[PDB]
């Protein structure tokens, strides 16, 4: 069920503070998992930051913060397999690779789309997917669970700080065991992401 | 680990699966003279 | 009608465990005759018995004497009863007929049949008719020593050949009869006399009909 | 993670857990064998 | 669930009574049930004379006493139908066929791998396998459970017995509704087997 | 009488634990005292390492300890005359002699038949015969006592060792006043050594 990050609910500072127009639940586009997928990941508050009401504020206020609860939504029938692990990476730095060792801005910031792993093997970040586990994370087993949500509290080393220009952390969905079918099933798997934002707070309205 | 079994699919399911094997330490685990690491 | 339907009802009344003949005229001039006690003699009691694995039961032998021709003289005979593990006679005048520890009895074919009650013999808990085992080749396999009973030598007190023959027809009652895990009742023709052996003609449990629809045979 | 940190230290002591998961289809049935061989013994070499 | 054969607990006799290194569970060579499988028996305790603890006690002791509890496992998807009948026979004496009118040792005692029946619709025993429900029992109905459970205690006219030379039950899985299936599904469907002997006793020590 | 080893009887340890298939009575290999006789020694527990079910349990156990009671009887007449050191050795390594700087492993672990020593006066390890009553010892003067008993509680520097690899202790019986007798007397005098280990405790089974 729920996992909470770092064992720690998200909340006020003890600014704009809106009731309902912001906590609604957002759902992106669906992403389609296949068998030579390699990941997704978003960066937040990025992903919404051209999004609905969300959006308008943190384009028009100068400072930002907010938590994040994520649900990861699998839609797979009895006859799919195949394992997800969900991980939350704080302050998810992209890395070039050359055979280029600077990452385009494409990259560093997707937007509410999202970016498709090139290596996901180091995360595109130089560090194994096998110690992936360190940072807040649920498996999404088709055979056991086709859900995962992570609640993500505010973390910076500042109380505030710019939804433009700076991502508090990354939201990685990366197919660990390939999806795997036989011939007939839907030859895809939707992978529904839906972003709740939490204890959002605002200032410099202009 | 030993195969105990055969792997028994129905009709139209894949045949071959994967296993991911995870690792740790316990409450008692403990490390002792300080290192520079191999890499 | 619960009492008809008992382990105890059901191994009651005397059967006919063995026709003995102790022949004394023509070739066969012995005089004497040794059989051994068989509660499985015959393949309806044999079936009956082997509806239980384990029993423990005391035996009531009668002995109906005649001759050929159904007289019955005032002929002296002797029913002596060997114990399990004893030696047998080997003749009509050997020693083992004057043995005290064999019980004997003496009666006349003139006198009402001789009975007499054997105890539970066997050294286990009680008889096994199922022994699946090696007392220690194929052939001793079930082969369970602890059932042997005994055996009843039987001849005329006489010097020499009387030229009668004797018949001799052992009648045994199971008494106090106590059974353990129930068998499923044979449904194959024994071949054998100690063995589950059966043929390869496997003969079906229920009698054929023309289709699993049609209730005639 | 842990043997990664295990490398910046020279003696280690305790115990390990392992699991594992199985990531096959929902109507994927059968038995596997995990067996611990004390560092003493040698690999075994059947399943019995 | 658990079935106690003849409604009795095993227990002590009112010698070595090993506490771990022989309670623990055997788990034997699994079965392949197929179409055309007539079954298997194993013979108690010749299954384990020669396996593990038990098997070094079994053939180093004069005298032998132990009740056992039987796992019949069954690993079917939902698409295979059939039925097991999982019976313990209490002198489970073999017979012979004849057109050979004793059995062979290999029938009698075939040791942790079992023997497979060639007539068992008379148990190989000359008895009606309809009627082998008087012995305890469990179906396995591939659409109702793949398990069965059997506790046997002690049985025996004697209070002691040899393990190597006497036999005091047989335990037989007999498929008497046939394994059937559709192309695609595993041809095959195992069959394991795990024996727990309960209250073990042993004397004669060398 | 019997002499405990350092003042410390021993006990376990606040794994398997034996209770009458190995706290039994160990008779070695009787040893023939002649005139000519140097001494011999044993490694413990390498002198049961392959003896009964305590070779058993050594030889299928990663890790060992115990303690043990050696019992020394001499069987010689009043007309023998003789005086043997029965010395307990801890940590007894053997030294080599050179005109071979290192010892076979024959001589390192003799097993239970015992090896001679061949310079009793330096033990075999550069030490002197007459300091060798820092360790714990019984004499056995043939014209006062004919026994020696020995209890040793497990010295190590590690709560666990291998039986195997490491040898706890060396037992050393050496004749300080050689055996002498008259004409008629047994040319030799029997030596029995019967070992009992105590709290004897096991791990790493298999």
């Amino acid at each position: 069920n729920i996992v909470l990050s770092y064992g720690e609910w998200p909340g006020y500072c003890p600014p704009t503070r809106p009731d309902v127009s912001v906590n609604r639940f957002y759902t992106l586009s669906t992403k389609s998992w296949k068998t030579e997928s390699t990941g997704w990941y978003w960066k937040f508050p990025d992903v919404l930051n051209d999004t609905g009401v969300f959006g308008q504020n943190a384009q028009f206020h100068y400072l930002y913060r907010s938590g994040f609860c994520m649900h990861v939504q699998c839609n797979a029938s009895k006859f799919h397999q195949g394992a997800l692990l969900v991980v939350v990476i704080p302050e998810f730095v992209v890395a070039a690779s050359s055979p280029g060792l600077y990452p385009d801005f494409a990259h560093t910031n997707p937007g509410k789309e999202g970016q498709v792993f090139r290596d996901p093997y180091v995360l595109d970040a130089g560090i194994p997917l096998s110690q992936a586990l360190v940072f807040p994370h649920q498996w999404i087993n088709l055979r056991t669970n086709n859900c995962a949500t992570i609640i993500m509290p505010y973390v910076n080393a500042l109380p505030f700080d710019s939804a433009l220009n700076h991502s508090n952390f990354g939201l990685a969905v990366i197919p660990i065991s390939p999806l795997k079918y036989c011939n007939g099933a839907t030859t895809e798997v939707p992978i529904t992401l839906t972003i709740a934002p939490l204890n959002s707070e605002f200032s410099g309205l202009r | 680990i030993w195969y105990q079994t055969n792997f028994v699919v129905p009709p139209d399911t894949p045949s071959e699966a994967n296993i991911i094997a995870l690792g740790a330490a316990q409450e008692n685990f403990t490390l002792k003279l300080c290192k520079d690491t191999d890499e | 009608g619960v009492n008809e339907a008992s382990v105890e009802h059901f191994y009651s009344r005397a059967g006919l465990v063995g026709v003995v003949e102790v022949k004394d005229s023509g070739t066969s001039q012995d005089g004497y005759t040794v059989w051994p006690i068989d509660v499985m003699g015959f393949v309806q009691q044999r079936r009956k018995l082997e509806l239980s694995t384990y029993m423990r039961f005391d035996a009531e032998f009668t002995f109906v004497s005649n001759l050929n021709d159904s007289t019955t003289p005032g002929m002296l005979l002797q029913y002596m009863y060997v114990p399990p593990g004893a030696p047998k006679p080997d003749g009509r005048k050997s020693y083992q007929w004057q043995t005290a520890t064999n019980p004997s009895i003496f009666a006349k074919l003139s006198d009402p049949p001789p009975q007499v009650s054997v105890p539970f013999m066997s050294p286990a808990s009680a008889y096994q008719w199922f022994y699946d085992g090696y007392p220690t080749t194929n052939l001793q396999y079930g082969q369970c020593p602890n059932n042997m009973m005994g055996h009843f030598a039987i001849r005329t007190v006489s010097e020499s050949t009387t030229g009668k023959n004797v018949h001799v027809r052992v009648y045994m009652r199971i008494k106090h009869v106590r059974a353990w895990v129930p068998r499923p009742f044979r449904s194959q023709a024994y071949m054998v006399k100690n063995y589950p052996t059966y043929s390869q003609t496997i003969s079906n449990t229920a009698a054929d009909r023309a289709s699993i629809t049609t209730t005639d045979y | 993670m842990v043997g990664q940190i295990c490398r910046y230290y020279t003696q280690w002591s305790g115990s390990l857990k392992v699991t594992f998961m199985f990531t096959g289809s929902f109507m994927a049935t059968g038995k596997m064998l995990i067996a611990y061989t004390p560092p003493g013994s040698a690999q075994p070499t059947t399943r019995e």
